[PDB]
């Protein structure tokens, strides 16, 4: 199935200011602490995947050089 | 068609790294901005006490405030969120009006005193600067509020010599200080340089009527010291004829403060509506 932080960005649909904006809420005011050390690890978790991603294409640009 | 799959995977991948690319900038954007708000209610300051100091606080906030309008601007973005509003106008319009009062009240508290008006130019000068940074036309509605209120002050302090004309020549002298201290505004307002070309002068001077600071100003006092001093006169009273019988002293004391007409000073002009006031002599 994978993890769905992964899946949700192979998502058509998924728009990037849409997902940010539906976070952020959760809300402000002083325990925005809180969500502020929230967000850095989530951030370096999209991270990861970034560069996994980033791996993923520059191996499969490879195959399509004559099979 | 098995080089078709390799050539769509690749285009998704394209997709989903450009998403994930997407979704990080505007995090970290927002997460930068949240990290200012945090320094910026970590600066409190001192309001309407000049301990000096105390303006040394306040010019970190408003550099603060900058960094926030630069933020916003380099992600366009960030201004669209729901939470991102939230704390713009529950923290930061807020620590911003507070800023403007204290930058506001002491730069005109700073004007009125004629004194740091000349003792303190580099202090004020530093008041305009800021002051337009952080919202221009508050600066103006600063300059607004403090040139109306030397037209008031010297307006009044001339008409209260009407019913005692004989010291009309220290009332005329009381003005000029003013409008001495206008002439050093402005100089001074010009100093203060703005984006690419001009001057924040120039830039009131064009979103108002006016075309000099002492042009207003004159063409003010003049006015509601015109106007009592021709009531006055109008009324047939003893002051009004005492503003007849001493006609001569009048146009006298005004020369000897202003210069006299047409060729040499510099003072003409600025003399003529001092004259115009005083014109039912005839």
């Amino acid at each position: 199935a994978n993890d769905p932080l992964l899946d949700m960005f192979f998502d058509d649909d998924f728009v990037p200011q849409a997902f940010v904006d539906i976070l952020l809420s959760s809300f402000q005011t002083s325990q925005l602490e809180e969500l502020k050390t929230n967000c850095s690890s989530l951030l370096s978790k999209m991270d990861y995947y970034s560069g996994h991603i980033t791996k993923e294409l520059e191996s499969t640009i490879q195959v399509l050089q004559k099979p | 068609q098995d080089i078709l799959e390799p050539f769509e995977r690749a285009l998704k991948l394209q997709t989903v790294s450009s998403k994930i690319h997407q979704t990080t900038t505007l995090l970290r954007s927002s997460l930068i901005y949240v990290h200012m708000i945090s320094q910026l209610q970590m600066m409190p300051l001192e309001t309407d006490s000049t301990d000096d100091a105390a303006l040394a606080c306040g010019l970190k906030i408003a550099a603060l405030h900058s960094q926030l309008k630069i933020n916003i601007a380099a992600n366009p973005n960030l201004a669209t969120l729901q939470l991102i509003k939230s704390c713009e106008n529950n923290v930061v319009s807020p620590n911003r009006q507070e800023l403007l009062r204290y930058l506001s009240t002491n730069l005109t508290r700073d004007c009125l005193n004629n004194l740091k008006m000349e003792n303190n130019p580099k202090r004020i000068v530093t008041l305009i600067k800021a002051l337009y940074t952080l919202s221009p036309v508050d600066l103006f509605d600063t300059i607004d509020k403090v040139l109306s209120s030397k037209i008031q002050t010297t307006a009044q302090v001339l008409s209260k010599t009407i019913t005692s004309i004989r010291n009309f020549n220290l009332s005329l002298d009381d003005a000029m200080e003013n409008r001495n201290s206008i002439l050093t505004l402005q100089n001074l307002m010009a100093a203060c340089a703005i984006e690419g070309n001009t001057n924040t002068l120039r830039n009131y001077l064009s979103q108002r009527k006016f075309s000099s600071l002492i042009d207003q100003f004159w063409s003010k006092v003049t006015n509601s010291f015109k106007r009592d001093f021709e009531m006055s006169y109008n009324r047939g009273g003893p002051v009004g004829k005492s503003l007849q019988s001493n006609s001569n002293l009048i146009y006298e004391a005004i020369s000897k403060c202003f210069g006299e007409n047409d060729p040499s000073n510099e003072l003409q002009g600025e003399l003529q509506y001092i004259l115009k006031a005083v014109s039912i002599l005839d």
